């Protein structure tokens, strides 16, 4: 089982 | 940053039962509020202080991408495997602390690339083979241990090694040479 | 007797063809005279054919097998999550009757057969999590009622099809995580009249958007994130009446965002950040109820309209990495459940907003790098949601509120390179979840809280560049998980203690540049992970401690004190020359000392 990213926004942050 | 990728890279490899790492967020723009890594007014990473951490695993080729770092501190730990040649990237290292693990292998030869290098302790680790000639080239380099360890060969004398004393190569498995018992064939 | 069926007899072969360790088709016994009522299997009309298998998650190994397109009314077959293995045959469109095939999570190498688009009655297709490799059949374009196409996470190595715009019945196109060859959007995309989902991230697409996507009316989710997309984000997009979401980050991305995007009512959440985007935010943009903006790492300038304030549902704000000039807004958290602030690394100024946690739920305030003036709202006091601080490099003034030192769930505080005044509270007790604090280059005064020994987490306190004064309150020799000691630059006073023994994980300590007194402790020499250590520029006195020499560091200054007696033969080296400088008292065999 490969895990899949959902469809959402990016998570960068400071 | 790539320098954030690179140390994550390192965590998925480490086993840390203390969760020593937790802060280590890669989504983070850069590696510099992760406890444990400090970095310069430049936000690039200088330090990483990971020592007694009950830190098992190997280490990975990705450290090498660190170019400002000048403080390897990965010391006191279960650490196996080879010592990464890819460390003999790190142009501005002061310090490469691997000493009481369990580090097989050989020393790399790239290590002599090194030239800033005042810190060298890999002691107490299982490392294996010749001590290389590339490290007498580091005029730098004032601090060296390389004592409880399986080496063997001649002790290079010349260079750096010419004010080294035998508590440096103390129980190792066959070194020969001057600083050494026995002389060399 | 036509109505007659070997149903549980080809189920057996299904179970004959693959491996099962686990023994979930345990319940499947060829004594039954019906397989109705066998796991995973239903017979929907109660004529016992059977319609529906769902064998998800049972740990089976082996091909797919091709005997189960003899059961003649088989709708719907599940095989997600197993360890199908080998090519999917071609023969799979046997299964005539199929509408739902789900074999996604499995080991199936190869290429897609191109018969899949010879079952008619097929709705739904789920090939997630395989390895198929190859280019997508040109078949795939004549698919007679397919809703659902989904080849996520597979090895497919083709160039994006046109013809898979001519599915007019498609509702959803998952291409995602394919290593594609690289290759534009199909301008034929826009065809897909009842496309709702168009799913393309990481498929090394390259080229522009193009303008017939806007004719995407039914489009809820538009997804061409970390790709290589050149071009201008279209004005044509306004045309998207129900698109909710919109992905374009991680592109290269150039122009201004258009103001078009304020006609979509539905919009919801948007990212276009790690692009080149140029020009202002729109207004009309800021004036939709937003729940997510994302536009960092952009080459943005402007002020940020006032009417992302206006939306009840904001809960992200990330704009981070642009030029942005001018002030936030005022009522910015006061109607919105603001979770995620990150105005980091932009030109803005002025007060920070009062009511950024007015709905109670802020965990990020990041607003580094800018020129915010003025005091913390004393609001924030109240915001125990917060978890991580970043105040720092801005051109505040001002004693921190009591509340904001306490805040309970907080793990990241820093104030660094401000104008703050006053003293820490003794309110800082309360911070139970404070790991890191960073209040250097600051105008802090006043002695250190006995309420920061509380902290017993605490693993960093840097207080550099401050008018911090007295003695170390006894309780910070308490802090075993302190890493980082720094209170260089300050007017601390008093002597070291025994007590320094207890920070077993200190790895530096800086003392620099203070008033410190007194004989440095011989507990120093018990410090395991101590190698930078820091205590010149104070008043230190005595014999150099004997337990010193016993710590491995890769940093020592002990220079300007009054530091008495001989360097220990260990320390006399060429190495230590610069580090017991300034000692009157002192003499060693270096070269310049005495
Ligand atoms: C094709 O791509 C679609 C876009 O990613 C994908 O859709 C979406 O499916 C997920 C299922 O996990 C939905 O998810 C979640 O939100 C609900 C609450 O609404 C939570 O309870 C779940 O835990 C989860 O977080 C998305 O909302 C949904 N989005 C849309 C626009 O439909 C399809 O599943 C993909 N189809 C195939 C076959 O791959
Ligand atoms: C798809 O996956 C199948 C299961 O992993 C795999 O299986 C089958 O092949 C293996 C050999 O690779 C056989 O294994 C053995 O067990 C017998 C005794 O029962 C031994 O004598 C023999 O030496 C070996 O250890 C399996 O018996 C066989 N069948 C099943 C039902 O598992 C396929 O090879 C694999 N196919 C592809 C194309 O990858
Ligand atoms: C490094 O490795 C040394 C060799 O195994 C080890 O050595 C000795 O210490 C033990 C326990 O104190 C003695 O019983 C033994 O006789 C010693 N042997 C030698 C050759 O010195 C060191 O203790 C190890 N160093 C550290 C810091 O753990
Ligand atoms: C952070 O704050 C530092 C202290 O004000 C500041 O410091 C110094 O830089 C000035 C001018 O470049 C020097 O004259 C002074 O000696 C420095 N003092 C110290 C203590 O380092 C930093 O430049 C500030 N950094 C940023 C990014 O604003
Ligand atoms: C230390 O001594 C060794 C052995 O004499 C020196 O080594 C070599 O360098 C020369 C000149 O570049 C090469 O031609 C040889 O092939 C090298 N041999 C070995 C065994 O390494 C080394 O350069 C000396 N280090 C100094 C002077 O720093
Ligand atoms: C576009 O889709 C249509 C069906 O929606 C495809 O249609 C035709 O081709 C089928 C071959 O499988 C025939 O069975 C149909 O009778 C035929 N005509 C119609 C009106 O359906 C068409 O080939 C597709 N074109 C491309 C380029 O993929
Ligand atoms: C370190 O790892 C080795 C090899 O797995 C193991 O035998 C040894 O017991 C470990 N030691 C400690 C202190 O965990
Ligand atoms: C570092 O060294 C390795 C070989 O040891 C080399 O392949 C790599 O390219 C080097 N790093 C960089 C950035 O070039
Ligand atoms: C090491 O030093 C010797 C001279 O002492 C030189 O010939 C050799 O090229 C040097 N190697 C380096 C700098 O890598
Ligand atoms: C996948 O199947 C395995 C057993 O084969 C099971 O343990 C696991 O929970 C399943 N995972 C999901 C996400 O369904
Ligand atoms: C695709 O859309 C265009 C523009 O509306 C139309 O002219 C064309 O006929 C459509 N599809 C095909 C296969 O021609
Ligand atoms: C963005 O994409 C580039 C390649 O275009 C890749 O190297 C980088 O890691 C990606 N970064 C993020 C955060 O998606
Ligand atoms: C402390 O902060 C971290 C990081 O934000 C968070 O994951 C954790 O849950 C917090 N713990 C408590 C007890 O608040
Ligand atoms: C110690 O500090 C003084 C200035 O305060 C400096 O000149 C000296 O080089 C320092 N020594 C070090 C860092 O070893
Ligand atoms: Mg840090
Ligand atoms: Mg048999
Ligand atoms: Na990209």
């Amino acid at each position: 089982y490969v895990p899949i990213p959902p469809s959402a926004p990016s998570k960068r942050h400071n | 940053n790539l320098e954030g990728d690179a140390l994550h890279t390192l965590r998925v490899t480490l086993v840390d039962p203390n969760n020593v790492l937790q802060s280590w967020d890669p989504t983070l723009v850069n590696p510099c509020t992760w406890f444990h890594v400090t970095c310069n007014n430049e936000n690039s990473v200088i330090r990483v202080d990971l020592g007694n951490a009950e830190l098992s695993g190997h280490l990975v080729p990705e450290l090498g991408v660190l170019k400002n770092l000048q403080y390897l501190e990965l010391y006191s730990n279960n650490i196996t495997g080879p010592i990464p040649s890819n460390l003999g990237n790190l142009t501005n290292l002061v310090s490469l602390d691997l000493y009481l693990n369990s580090f097989s292998g050989p020393i790399p030869e790239s290590l002599g690339k090194l030239s800033k290098l005042r810190f060298l302790r890999l002691n107490n680790n299982s490392l294996t083979g010749s001590i290389p000639m590339s490290l007498t080239n580091i005029t730098t380099l004032q601090v060296l241990d390389l004592s409880n360890n399986r080496l063997s060969g001649s002790v290079p004398d010349n260079g750096s090694f010419s004010l080294f004393t035998p508590i440096s190569f103390a129980n190792n498995l066959d070194l020969c040479g001057p600083v050494t018992s026995h002389p060399c064939p | 007797s036509s109505m007659d069926n070997q149903d549980g007899f080809i189920l057996q072969q299904v179970k004959l063809s693959l491996d099962d360790p686990d023994s979930y088709l345990s319940s499947w016994n060829s004594n039954d005279a019906s397989p109705c009522r066998w796991s995973g299997v239903s017979c929907a009309g109660d004529f016992s054919s059977v319609t529906s298998v769902d064998l998800s998650s049972a740990n089976l190994a082996g091909p797919f097998p091709s005997v189960i397109c003899r059961l003649s009314n088989l709708a719907h077959l599940s095989l997600y999550n197993n360890s199908i293995n080998s090519t999917l045959p071609l023969n799979i469109a046997a299964c005539k009757s199929l509408q739902t095939l789900d074999l996604s999570q499995n080991l199936l190498t190869g290429e897609l057969p191109q018969t899949l688009a010879d079952i008619p009655t097929l709705v739904h297709l789920d090939l997630t999590g395989n390895n198929f490799s190859g280019d997508i059949p040109a078949s795939f374009g004549k698919f007679e009622n397919l809703e659902v196409l989904s080849l996520v996470y597979n090895l497919l190595d083709g160039t994006i099809p046109p013809f898979l715009g001519n599915i007019s019945t498609l509702k959803m196109l998952n291409l995602s995580y394919n290593p594609f060859s690289p290759s534009r959007i199909p301008p034929e995309f826009g065809n897909l009249t009842n496309l709702e989902v168009m799913w393309l991230t990481e498929c090394h697409l390259v080229g522009q958007i193009p303008d017939s996507l806007g004719q995407l009316s039914k489009l809820v989710d538009l997804d061409l994130a970390l790709n290589d997309l050149v071009g201008h984000i279209p004005p044509s997009l306004g045309g998207l009446t129900n698109v909710v979401q919109i992905e374009l980050y991680n592109n290269s991305l150039t122009g201004e965002i258009p103001p078009e995007l304020g006609n979509l009512k539905s919009l919801r959440l948007l990212d276009a950040s790690m692009n080149q985007l140029t020009g202002k935010i729109p207004d009309e943009l800021c004036r939709v109820p937003l729940e997510s903006l994302n536009l960092y790492e952009n080459n943005l300038e402007g002020e940020l309209p006032a009417s992302i304030a206006l939306s009840p549902n904001l809960y992200e704000i990330r704009i981070f990495g642009n030029r942005l000039t001018g002030g936030l807004p005022k009522d910015l958290g006061l109607n919105s459940p603001l979770r995620w602030l990150d105005v980091s690394e932009n030109e803005f100024s002025g007060d920070l907003p009062a009511d950024l946690c007015a709905k109670g739920e802020l965990e990020e305030l990041l607003i580094i790098h800018n020129s915010f003036s003025g005091v913390i709202p004393e609001s924030l006091a109240d915001c125990r949601s917060l978890t991580r601080i970043r105040l720092a490099y801005n051109r505040f003034s001002g004693s921190v509120p009591t509340g904001f030192w306490g805040l309970p769930h907080v793990n990241l505080l820093e104030l660094v390179n401000n104008s703050f005044s006053g003293e820490i509270s003794k309110s800082i007790g309360g911070a139970s979840n404070l790991s890191l604090l960073i209040l250097s280059n600051n105008e802090f005064t006043g002695s250190l809280p006995e309420e920061i020994g509380s902290l017993d987490n605490l693993n960093q306190l840097s207080a550099s560049g401050n008018k911090f004064s007295g003695s170390l309150p006894d309780s910070l020799m308490s802090l075993g998980e302190l890493g980082t000691l720094d209170l260089h630059g300050n007017q601390f006073s008093g002597e070291l203690t025994s007590g320094i023994k207890s920070w077993k994980k200190l790895n530096e300590l800086n003392l620099a540049d203070n008033e410190f007194t007194g004989k440095i402790p011989d507990e120093i020499g018990s410090l395991s992970v101590l190698n930078y250590l820091d205590l010149s520029g104070n008043m230190f006195s005595g014999k150099i401690p004997v337990s010193l020499q016993s710590l491995k560091l890769n940093q020592l200054n002990l220079s300007y004190n009054r530091l008495s007696g001989d360097l220990p033969p260990s320390l006399a080296k060429d190495m230590y020359k610069n580090s017991f400088i300034g000692n009157p008292g002192l003499c060693g065999d270096i070269k310049g000392l005495c």
